[PDB]
DNA sequence: AAAAAAAAA
C-alpha cells in the first residue's frame, strides 16, 4: 500500500531533478526563483510529462485526485532537499507546495460534459460572472481530549475524489473508558488556507438553438484565489467531480461541480504595471512611429468604409482623458463621451460592437432593455437569512472602462435621469432600506 | 558631494523648515510686499542650498540670520516606523532622496542615534534586493511589483546593476 | 574602456578569455618532431613543447591552442582530475558535512566545465548529464551557502576563501555598493 | 507551567521600570474611592500601554505579543492584576461588590508595521494575530448581558458556593466547554438557591464594520468584517462611523468537521474580539494658542468676508452663496418654551439654475468641509426607507427598527440632488421632518418618534432645459409651494454670457487645470498611498505655521485654511449662544414692514415666517463675530443678503 | 530663486535614463538652450541689480548687513544656476564623447541621428574639434593597432557571416569578396569586423 | 417587511 506511494513519489522526484533539454534544468531553476519571492508554487507543462514518460502521465490521467497528493508532496519534499542546509542533524515554515497544470488538448462545451467526465481532467472555456467571498480552510488541526486529555494532530489534504473524504473524529482514545469521541479542537496553534467559489456561464456564441445559457460551480483555492474579476473570458483547466448535499428531488442525487487546476487569462490580470520587457521595449517602440495616429485609426473598424471623424472620436474616447484632484478635494472628470445621432443605414450599431471588443473592460446593452434600477444598483435578499444586500447592475461592472448603450432615445424618461450624477460626478448614492452608501462608477 | 552630480543636486533643491533667528528690514521682497520687512521668529520653507549657509554665516552676539527647525521627515512617528518593521515599509512616500538628504543632516548635525538605524534599514533592505535581483524569470504576482514601486531613487540603481549582473552571467552560462 | 559602466567590473567574456589563457594537457594525433617543418616560434608560449613533439605521448599546451587542434583532428584533451564522479561525490560529501568552510576548489570552477562539455564531448570516460548534474548541485549548494553567509556585512572587512571567479563578479557591484553606502555613512556620523 | 511565571515576572519588571503606568493606575483608585462616600461616572479598569516601548525594552516579549497574543496578552494580565491589588489598600470594603476580580485589560497603541490591513486584506495567515483594521460601522446589535460566575448558597451548610462559566468568545484561549446548567443540588443533597446580586454578568454587543468604498478595487463591491466587543467600550460610537479597530482576529467552532457537515466544501468561521477601538475622522480639540489665535481673528473688522471667500477657492464667483454657506452651516439656535412648544433654529437653502453653473461640485465642497454630513440622490433613494426600517435580527429572532438615511444625520446636514426629479410620493416623507424635525413610525406593531434636527440642501433644475427669466417663478419650479415656502432662502442662478466674464472664467479653469501635487512628477498619474505609519495617535504662539492661512500669495486679501476654519466652527457652534436685542429689532421690523409694502414684482410672496430667518440670520452673524449680544450691523447684512436673494443686488 | 533651473535639471536626468535603459549611443536629445538662455538674461538682471545694490551701500544710505545678505542670496543664486549648467554641459560632452570614441571618429554622416543638426553649433565644432583628437591619437606611437577596434575579445577563428546589404566586389588581402545580397560566407573572424561594424554583414 | 418587473385601467 504505502510501498506504490513511495515509488510514485519518487518517480516523480527523478522527473523534476533530471529533466534537462540542452544545458538547462529548468524546473529546480524555477523552483529557486518561486522559493525566492516567497511563492511555493511549480508549473508542469503537460508535454513534457508526457516526453518523458508515458506511465506518469497515464496514472495521473487515470486517477487525478489520489495521484497529485502524491507529486504535491514530492515538490515540497526536492524543494526542501535543494534549499536548506542539513548541518548535520528550526524555522521550515515550508507548507505543501501548489501543483499547477498547463494543456493544449482540445476543449470540450460545457453543455457536452455528462456522466462519462465523472473524475476526469477537463479543459474548457466561459465567462466569469460572480466571485464569491473567501472562506478559510483548516490543513493541520490540533485536536485535544476531555477525559484522557491528551494532544493530537490531525493532518488533511484539499484533494477528495468522493463526497465524505472526511475524518472527522476517530473511535474510541487512544491507548480509561472515555466517551466515542471526546475531542476538541485548538484554534490557536492551527493552520488554515483560503477558499473562493466562482460560476461559469456558458459562451454566448455557442450556445444551442433555441436553448438558454447553463450556469456551473468552479472552486479554487490558495494562489489560483483572487485572480479573475466578474465578466472576464477564462479557460479552465480541472477535475469534474460530484458532491452530495444531504441539507437538499429525486434519488441518490449528486450535484457536479468543477475544481479549478489552471486558469489562463487574455487580460491576465494586469489592469501597477506587469510586462515583460520585450513588451515594453516593443510598446515604446510603436509609441515612436511618426505616424501612429494613421496607422491607429486605419485599424478601428477596417470593414467599415468612409467615417474618419468618427474614427478618430473612437480612439479618442477609448484612449481616455488625465484625471486630477485638487487640495480642497473637488474632482475633475476625466472621461470623453461621444454620441452619434444620425439617419439609418449609417452602420451605428456595427461600430458599438467593435468598440465592446478591443476595450479591455466594456459592456454592450439597449436602451429598450433595461431599467434604472437594473443598470447601478439592485437591492436583493438573501433567501436563507433574509437581510438585505448590494448587487451590482451593468454600469459598476464596466467600471474603468466603456459602455455601449444603443437606441438611446427608446429608453424611458424615469430610467434616463439616473445617469445624470452617474456621469457628471462619477459616484452614486443609494439609501434604501437602510443602506446608505456611496459608490463609484468610472466610464 | 560631487559637482557634476545629477542626483546630487537635484536633493540640494528640497525645502527645509526654518525661522528667522534674526529680524532684517527690506528682507522678504522675494515672497511677499517688497517694502515690508520681515519682522522677527517669521517662519518660512527655504530650500537647502541657502539653508545650509545662511544658517552658518553669521552675519552679526555673533547669532546667524536664519534658524533651521526641525524637519517633519525627521520626526518620532517616522523613528518608530522604521524600527518597527523596515522591510515593509513605503518610503519612497515619505521622500525620494531620503538617503541623501539623511547623509547630509546627519553630517551638519552628529546624531549617533541616526546612523546605526539607518544602517540596519539599508542592511535588512538589501537582503530583499538581492533576493529579487537573482529571481529571473524563465509573469510575476504583486509581491514583487509592489516592493519595487516602494524603493528608493538610489536603490534602483543598485537593483537594476544586480539585475543587468545576474542576467549576463545567465545568458553566458546557458548557451 | 568606458562603455557605460563596463569600465569597473569584467564582462563574462574577458573572464572565459582569462581563463582559457592557461595550460592543459593533450595526446597529439600526428607528430611534427624535427627531423634529425617550420617552427612555431611563438612569443608567448613556450615553443619546446609545440616542436619537440610526438604523437601518443602526454605535453602541455595552453588551453586555445588546444581547442584550436580540437578543431581539427589532431587533438585529444585530457580531462582533468576533479572531472569524475568519484571526486565530485566526495566534494559534495564536503561541503554537505562542512555547513560553514567553502570547499578548496580551483578558481576556475564552471568555466573550464562549459567550455569542455561544449568543445571536448566525446573523450570523457563518464556520461556527460551525471557530471552535469553534480555540477549543477554544487553550484546550487554553494549558493545556498553564499546566501547564509551574505546576511552579516560588516563595515571594516570580509573574508571568501574558496569562492571562484565567476562567483566573485557577479556578486561584486552588490557588495561593493552597500559597503560603501555604509562607509560614508559612518565617516560621515564621526 | 513556569512559562506564565516567567512571563508574568518579566512583565512585572516591565512594569516597574517605566512610572507612568502607575501614576495612571493610582490615579484611577483615587478617583474611584472618592466617588463613593462624598456628596455619577466612575472610570473603568482599563489602561492603554504603547508598544513602542515594550519593543525599546525587551523585542521577544514585543514579538511574542504581536505574532500570538494567546500566549501572551493572558501573562500580562495577570501580572497587571496582581500589581494593582498589591497597590491597593481598602481596609473596610464591601461584601458583594469586593468578588467583582476586574482583570485591568489592556489596550494597545503604536506603530504595527505590517499588521494594519484592510477588510479585505484579511486572509488565512493572518489568524490569531494581533491586527488594526480601519472601516465604517454598518450596523450593529443589541446590547445583552451574559453570565460569568455564579454564587450559590445552602441553608443548612451556610457556606457560599460559586461555579465559573466561560465560552469561546469569552476567552483568548480555547477550554473544556461548560453548559449553563444551574447547580441546584449539593454533594450530599443540600438544596443551592441561586443568589442575584452576587453573580457576575458583562455586557456583550456585536458589530459589523465595512471596508470605505472609496479605496476598492475597480468594478467590486465593498466587503466587511464583523466585531465582537464586551464590557466597556459595549456602546461606544454608532452606525455611519469612520472607526480603528483593534484587536486579535481568530478562528471559532467546528465548522462542518463534526457529523453535523452536509457537502464537502465547508468553511470556518472568523471574527475578531475586539481589544479598543478609536475614532478616525478621516484633531477634535483645540489648544491654547489655537484659541488665541481664534479669538485674535475675531477681533478683526473683516473675519467674516475672509471666511466667505475661503469656501472653495476654486469656484469662481457666488460670493454671496459661499456666505450663505458660512452663516447655514453654524445657524441659529433652537428654541422651547413651556408654552410654546419648540421653535425651529437652523436654516435650509435651495438652489435653481440652468445646467453647467457649479452647484453639484459646492454640494461637495460643502460635505467634505462639514462636521457631519449624508450624500443623497433624489432617483436613488426611496422615502420609506430613508426614514426607517423594520428587519428581524438574527441572533435575536426580533425584529427592530434600523435607522434610516435622514436619522442618522441627526444635528448634521442632509444635500439631496436631482430634488426636483426626486418621486413625488416621497416628498411628503420630507415634508414632514421639515414640520416638527420628528418622524414617526407605526407599522408592525412599534410606535416611536425619532428626532431628527437635521438641515436639508438641495439644488434642482427648472422644468425647461434652460431659465426663462420672462415666465412665472412658480411655472420654472415643478415643486408644489406647500415645501418651497420651507426654505429659508431661494438662490436662481443663471450663466449670462459674457466675453469679460467668459474670458475671466476660462482663465480661471486654465490655471486650476495646471496643477500638480507637491513632490510628484507631471509624467505619471496619481497612485494609492498606505495608511498612516502610526495607527494610534494623539514653542506655541510664536510660529503661527498654519495659523494665518495663506498657504499661497494671489491677493492682498487674507485666506484661511480648511482645519482652522473647521477649528473655528467647532469653537463657536460650543462656545458662544448669543442673545438678540432691541436695536437689531427696530431695524428687522422697520426693514420686515418695508419688504412687504414695497408693492413690485418679486421672485417669491414673502409671509410672517421671513421675519423668523432674519431672526436666526442675526443670530447666525453674532455667532460668526463671536459676540453674546447681536448688534443692528447684523441686522443690516442679514436684510441685504435677503434682498439680494429675492430682488438681485 | 532658481526654481526654473532645476527644471533642466530633471530633464538631463532623462537623458541619462535614455542613456541608461538603451545602453547604446543613438538619437541625442535635442537641445533646450532657450531656458538656458532665460537663465542667463535673469542673472543678467541679477548682476546688475546687485552693481546697483554695491553702488548704494558705498553712497551710505544703504545698511551694511541688509547690503551683504543681499549679496550673500545673489551669490548663492549665480552659483546655482552655473551648477546646473555645468551639470547639463558635462554629460552632454560626456556623451558626445562616447559616440565620438567608437565611430571611428569619422561620425558616420552616411548612416544614429542623421544631419546632426540637434547640436548646437558650438556643441558641432567641439565634435569635429575631438574627431581630430581621435585622428591624432592613434597616429603617434600605436599606428600598428586599431584602438577603435573592436572591444570584444577574439574567442574563434572562422564565423559563418550572412550578407545583409548588397553591394559589389571588395578586395581584401590575398583575396577579394563580392558582396551578392543574401549570401552566405565562412570566412576569418578578423577579417570581417569592419564590415560588421559598418553593419554591411550580419548573424555573427 | 421592502425592492423591482408586468399588464391592464
Ligand atoms: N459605411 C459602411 N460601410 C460598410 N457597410 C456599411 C456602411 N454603412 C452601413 N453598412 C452596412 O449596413 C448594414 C446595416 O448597418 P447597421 O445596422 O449597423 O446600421 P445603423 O446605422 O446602426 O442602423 P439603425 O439606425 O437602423 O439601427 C450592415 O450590414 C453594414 O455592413
Ligand atoms: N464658476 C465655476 N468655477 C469653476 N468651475 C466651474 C464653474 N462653473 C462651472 N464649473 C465647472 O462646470 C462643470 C459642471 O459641474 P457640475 O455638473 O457640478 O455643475 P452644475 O451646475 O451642478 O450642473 P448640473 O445641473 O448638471 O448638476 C464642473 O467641471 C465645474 O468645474
Ligand atoms: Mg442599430
Ligand atoms: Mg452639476
Ligand atoms: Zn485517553
Amino acid at each position: 500500500n504505502d510501498d506504490d506511494n513511495t515509488e510514485i513519489i519518487k518517480s516523480f522526484k527523478n522527473f523534476i531533478l533530471e529533466f534537462r533539454l540542452d544545458s538547462q534544468f529548468i524546473y529546480r531553476d524555477q523552483l529557486r526563483n518561486n522559493i525566492l519571492v516567497k511563492n511555493y508554487s511549480l508549473t508542469v507543462n503537460m508535454e513534457h510529462l508526457i516526453g518523458y514518460n508515458e506511465d506518469i502521465y497515464k496514472k495521473l490521467s487515470d486517477e487525478p485526485s489520489d495521484i497529485i497528493p502524491l507529486f504535491e508532496t514530492a515538490i515540497t519534499q526536492v524543494a526542501k532537499r535543494i534549499s536548506i542546509l542539513s548541518r548535520a542533524q528550526l524555522l521550515n515554515s515550508l507548507p505543501t507546495f501548489q501543483l499547477i497544470l498547463n494543456s493544449n488538448a482540445n476543449q470540450i462545451p460545457l453543455r457536452d460534459l455528462d456522466s462519462e467526465h465523472v473524475s476526469k481532467i477537463v479543459r474548457l472555456s466561459g465567462i466569469i460572472i460572480s466571485t464569491s467571498v473567501l472562506s478559510s480552510r483548516a490543513t493541520y488541526l490540533s485536536i485535544m481530549c476531555r477525559n484522557c486529555r491528551h494532544t493530537t494532530s490531525i493532518t488533511i489534504n484539499n484533494f477528495n475524489s468522493i463526497t465524505g473524504n472526511t475524518v472527522s473524529l476517530p473511535r474510541s482514545c487512544l491507548s480509561k473508558n472515555c466517551g466515542p469521541d471526546p475531542y476538541i479542537i485548538i484554534h490557536e496553534s492551527s493552520k488554515f488556507i483560503d477558499q473562493q467559489f466562482l460560476k461559469l456561464q456558458e459562451i454566448p456564441e455557442l450556445v444551442p438553438v433555441g436553448e438558454m445559457p447553463r450556469n456551473l460551480t468552479m472552486t479554487c483555492d490558495r494562489y489560483l484565489t483572487n485572480k479573475v474579476i466578474p465578466g472576464t473570458r477564462v479557460t479552465i483547466v480541472g477535475i469534474y467531480s460530484i458532491y452530495n448535499s444531504k441539507n437538499g428531488s429525486g434519488v441518490a442525487i449528486r450535484t457536479p461541480y468543477i475544481k479549478i487546476l489552471g486558469i489562463q487569462s487574455d487580460v491576465e490580470t494586469s489592469s501597477v504595471t506587469m510586462f515583460t520587457e520585450e513588451e515594453e521595449e516593443e510598446f515604446l517602440q510603436l509609441s515612436r512611429n511618426p505616424k501612429l495616429y494613421e496607422i491607429l485609426t486605419n485599424s478601428i473598424a477596417p470593414s467599415i468604409f468612409g467615417n474618419e471623424d468618427i474614427k478618430k472620436a473612437i480612439v479618442c474616447l477609448l484612449m481616455g482623458g488625465s484625471k486630477k484632484i485638487l487640495p480642497d478635494g473637488m474632482r475633475l472628470r476625466g472621461d470623453i463621451n461621444v454620441l452619434l445621432l444620425g439617419d439609418p443605414g449609417t452602420a451605428k450599431s456595427q461600430l458599438l460592437k467593435f468598440v465592446e471588443k478591443v476595450s479591455p473592460i466594456a459592456v454592450y446593452t439597449s436602451g429598450k432593455g433595461s431599467s434604472a434600477a437594473g443598470l447601478t444598483a439592485s437591492v436583493q435578499r438573501d433567501p436563507m437569512t433574509r437581510e438585505f444586500y448590494l448587487e451590482g447592475g451593468a454600469m459598476v461592472l464596466a467600471d474603468g472602462g466603456v459602455v455601449c448603450i444603443d437606441e438611446f432615445d427608446k429608453m424611458r424618461d424615469e430610467d434616463r435621469v439616473a445617469i445624470h450624477e452617474a456621469m457628471e460626478q462619477q459616484t452614486i448614492s443609494i439609501a434604501k432600506a437602510g443602506i446608505t452608501t456611496v459608490l463609484n462608477s468610472r466610464t | 558631494m560631487g559637482y557634476y552630480d545629477i542626483d546630487d543636486v537635484l536633493a540640494d533643491g528640497t525645502e527645509f523648515p526654518c525661522k528667522f533667528q534674526y529680524d532684517i528690514p527690506g528682507l522678504g521682497y522675494l515672497e511677499n510686499n517688497p517694502g515690508r520687512p520681515i519682522t522677527k521668529n517669521t517662519k518660512l520653507s527655504l530650500p537647502l542650498w541657502l539653508a545650509r549657509i545662511l544658517a552658518i554665516v553669521g552675519g552679526d552676539e555673533p547669532v546667524p540670520f536664519v534658524e533651521l527647525l526641525p524637519p517633519d521627515m525627521f520626526s518620532t512617528k517616522v523613528m518608530n516606523a522604521i524600527k518597527t518593521d523596515p522591510v515593509a515599509l513605503d518610503l519612497h512616500s515619505i521622500n525620494s532622496h531620503f538617503f541623501s538628504l539623511a547623509i547630509k543632516w546627519i553630517m551638519l548635525f552628529s546624531e549617533k542615534e541616526l546612523a546605526n538605524v539607518v544602517s540596519e534599514l539599508l542592511l535588512q533592505r538589501a537582503q530583499e534586493l538581492n533576493h529579487h535581483a537573482s529571481s529571473l524569470s524563465i509573469n510575476t504576482n504583486i509581491a514583487t511589483s509592489t516592493f519595487l514601486l516602494k524603493l528608493e531613487e538610489m536603490e534602483k540603481e543598485i537593483y537594476k546593476k544586480s539585475h543587468e549582473s545576474y542576467k549576463d552571467t545567465k545568458r553566458w552560462m546557458f548557451k | 574602456s568606458l562603455p557605460a559602466h563596463l569600465q569597473q567590473t569584467f564582462s563574462p567574456e574577458e573572464i572565459q578569455f582569462i581563463v582559457e589563457n592557461e595550460p592543459i594537457k593533450i595526446f597529439p594525433r600526428i607528430t611534427t618532431r624535427q627531423k634529425i617543418h617550420t617552427r612555431w616560434q611563438l612569443i608567448t608560449t613556450d615553443d619546446k613543447a609545440l616542436n619537440n613533439m610526438v604523437a601518443m605521448r602526454s605535453t602541455e599546451v595552453v588551453l586555445w591552442i588546444a581547442l584550436l587542434l580540437k578543431q581539427q583532428s589532431k587533438c585529444s584533451i585530457v580531462a582533468p582530475q576533479w572531472l569524475t564522479t568519484k571526486e565530485l561525490d566526495r566534494k559534495i560529501q564536503y561541503e554537505k558535512t562542512h555547513p560553514d568552510r567553502f570547499s578548496e576548489l580551483p578558481w576556475n570552477w564552471l568555466v573550464l566545465a562549459r567550455i569542455l562539455f561544449n568543445k571536448a564531448k566525446d573523450d570523457f570516460h563518464d556520461p556527460i548529464h551525471e557530471l552535469r548534474g553534480k555540477i549543477q548541485d554544487l553550484r546550487e549548494i554553494r549558493q545556498i551557502k553564499v546566501l547564509k553567509g551574505l546576511k552579516y556585512l560588516n563595515e571594516s572587512h570580509l573574508q571568501l576563501d574558496n569562492l571562484s571567479l565567476l562567483e566573485i563578479n557577479e556578486l561584486r557591484p552588490f557588495i561593493t555598493e552597500i559597503m560603501d553606502k555604509l562607509r560614508e555613512i559612518h565617516t560621515a556620523s564621526l | 507551567d513556569a512559562v506564565f511565571g516567567d512571563r508574568v515576572r518579566r512583565f512585572q519588571e516591565f512594569l516597574d521600570t517605566f512610572t507612568s503606568y502607575r501614576d495612571s493606575v493610582r490615579s484611577i483608585q483615587v478617583y474611584n474611592s472618592n466617588n463613593a462616600a462624598n456628596y455619577l461616572n466612575i472610570l473603568p479598569h482599563r489602561i492603554i500601554i504603547s508598544l513602542d516601548d515594550l519593543r525599546e525594552f525587551d523585542r521577544s516579549f514585543w514579538s511574542g505579543i504581536l505574532v500570538e497574543p494567546a500566549y501572551f496578552i493572558p501573562p500580562a494580565e495577570k501580572a497587571l492584576t496582581d500589581l494593582a491589588d498589591s497597590m491597593d489598600d481598602v481596609p473596610h470594603p464591601n461584601a458583594s461588590a469586593v468578588s467583582s476580580r476586574h482583570p485591568w485589560k489592556l489596550s494597545f497603541k503604536g506603530s504595527f508595521g505590517a499588521h494594519a490591513l484592510s477588510p479585505r486584506t484579511l486572509t488565512a495567515q493572518h489568524l490569531n494575530k494581533l491586527v488594526s483594521v480601519e472601516g465604517i460601522v454598518t450596523k450593529t446589535s443589541l446590547v445583552r448581558p451574559k453570565l460569568i460566575r455564579s454564587v450559590h448558597y445552602a441553608a443548612k451548610t451556610g457556606r457560599f458556593h460559586y461555579r465559573d462559566y466561560t465560552d469561546a468568545t469569552t476567552t483568548l484561549t480555547t477550554r473544556i466547554p461548560t453548559p449553563a446548567i444551574y447547580p441546584t443540588e449539593d454533594t450530599e443533597g443540600n438544596k443551592l438557591t441561586t443568589e442575584y446580586g452576587y453573580s457576575t454578568f458583562i455586557d456583550h454587543q456585536r458589530i459589523t464594520v465595512q471596508e470605505m468604498p472609496e479605496m476598492a478595487p475597480a468594478g467590486q463591491l465593498p466587503r466587511s468584517i464583523d466585531v465582537i466587543l464586551d464590557d466597556d467600550l459595549v456602546d461606544k460610537t454608532k452606525p455611519g462611523d469612520r472607526v480603528n479597530v483593534v484587536g486579535v482576529f481568530k478562528s471559532l467552532g467546528a465548522g462542518g468537521m463534526n457529523q453535523s457537515n452536509s457537502n464537502t466544501l465547508i468553511g470556518f468561521k472568523t471574527l475578531i474580539l475586539g481589544n479598543t477601538v478609536y475614532p478616525l475622522h478621516a484633531r477634535q480639540m483645540l489648544t491654547d494658542f489655537d484659541i488665541r489665535n481664534i479669538n485674535k481673528l475675531s477681533k478683526k473688522k473683516d473675519i467674516f468676508d475672509i471666511l466667505s471667500q475661503s469656501l472653495a477657492p476654486s469656484i469662481y464667483g457666488h460670493d454671496h452663496i459661499k456666505k450663505a454657506i458660512l452663516l447655514m452651516l453654524m445657524g441659529g439656535v433652537e428654541k422651547n418654551l413651556e408654552n410654546g412648544s419648540h421653535l425651529r433654529g437652523d436654516i435650509n437653502i435651495l438652489m435653481v439654475g440652468d445646467p453647467s453653473t457649479a452647484k453639484s461640485q459646492l454640494l461637495r465642497f460643502v460635505l467634505n468641509t462639514a462636521s457631519l454630513a449624508i450624500a443623497t440622490t433624489g432617483r436613488g433613494s426611496s422615502g420609506v426607507g430613508l426614514t426607517a426600517a423594520v428587519t428581524t435580527d438574527r441572533e435575536t429572532g426580533e425584529r427592530r427598527l434600523e435607522a434610516g438615511a435622514m436619522v442618522l444625520a441627526d444635528r448634521g446636514v442632509v444635500c439631496i440632488d436631482e430634488f426636483d426629479k426626486m418621486t413625488d410620493v416621497d416628498r411628503v416623507a420630507i415634508h414632514e421632518v421639515m414640520e416638527q424635525q420628528t418622524v414617526t413610525i407605526a407599522k408592525a406593531g412599534i410606535h416611536t418618534t425619532l428626532n431628527a434636527r437635521c438641515s436639508v440642501i438641495a439644488a434642482a433644475n427648472p422644468v425647461f432645459g434652460q431659465y426663462d427669466v420672462n415666465r412665472d417663478p412658480h411655472q420654472n419650479i415643478a415643486l408644489p409651494d406647500s415645501l418651497l415656502s420651507r426654505f429659508d432662502l431661494l438662490f436662481v442662478v443663471t450663466d449670462d454670457i459674457n466675453e469679460i466674464r467668459d474670458r475671466s472664467i476660462s482663465e480661471h479653469v486654465l490655471r486650476t487645470h495646471r496643477y500638480l501635487p507637491p513632490g510628484y512628477l507631471e509624467g505619471e498619474p496619481v497612485r494609492e498611498r498606505l495608511n498612516l505609519s502610526l495607527a494610534v495617535g494623539e514653542q506655541a504662539g510664536a510660529k503661527l505655521a498654519k495659523n494665518k492661512g495663506n498657504y499661497n500669495g494671489t491677493e492682498i486679501p487674507k485666506l484661511v485654511t480648511i482645519p482652522f476654519l473647521r477649528k473655528y466652527v467647532q469653537y463657536a457652534k460650543e462656545r458662544v449662544i448669543p442673545q438678540l436685542t432691541q436695536e437689531a429689532i427696530n431695524v428687522i421690523v422697520k426693514n420686515y414692514t418695508d419688504l412687504r409694502n414695497d408693492d413690485n414684482t418679486k421672485k417669491s410672496p414673502i409671509t410672517a415666517r421671513t421675519l423668523e430667518t432674519l431672526i436666526r440670520l442675526a443670530t447666525a452673524h453674532a455667532k460668526v463675530r463671536l459676540s453674546k449680544t447681536v448688534n443692528k450691523v447684523d441686522a443690516k447684512v442679514a436684510a441685504n443678503l435677503l434682498r439680494f436673494a429675492l430682488l438681485g443686488e | 530663486y532658481g526654481d526654473l533651473g532645476n527644471k533642466l535639471v530633471l530633464e538631463a536626468k532623462r537623458t541619462k535614463q535614455l542613456y541608461a535603459r538603451s545602453n547604446q549611443d543613438v538619437n541625442l536629445p535635442m537641445y533646450h538652450e532657450d531656458i538656458i538662455r532665460n537663465i542667463l538674461k535673469e542673472v543678467s538682471n541679477l548682476r546688475k541689480n546687485t552693481e546697483y545694490l554695491k553702488e548704494q551701500q558705498q553712497l551710505g544710505m544703504l545698511d551694511d548687513k541688509v547690503a551683504k545678505c543681499q549679496y550673500f542670496v545673489t551669490l548663492l543664486c549665480m552659483e546655482r544656476n552655473k551648477r546646473c549648467l555645468l551639470a547639463y554641459q558635462r554629460l552632454r560632452t560626456d556623451i558626445l564623447d562616447s559616440m565620438a570614441w567608437n565611430n571611428n571618429g569619422l561620425d558616420l554622416m552616411s548612416s544614429s541621428q542623421q544631419d546632426t543638426n540637434n547640436l548646437s553649433h558650438q556643441e558641432q565644432e567641439y565634435l569635429k574639434e575631438y574627431c581630430d583628437l581621435i585622428t591624432d591619437l592613434k597616429s603617434g606611437d600605436l599606428v600598428d593597432i586599431d584602438l577603435s577596434g573592436s572591444l570584444v575579445p577574439p574567442s574563434d577563428v572562422f564565423i559563418d557571416v550572412r550578407v545583409l546589404k548588397d553591394a559589389g566586389e571588395i578586395q581584401t588581402e590575398y583575396g577579394v569578396f563580392n558582396l551578392i545580397k543574401d549570401s552566405q560566407f565562412f570566412v576569418r573572424q578578423s577579417d570581417v569586423e569592419r564590415l560588421i561594424q559598418q553593419g554591411y554583414l550580419q548573424k555573427i
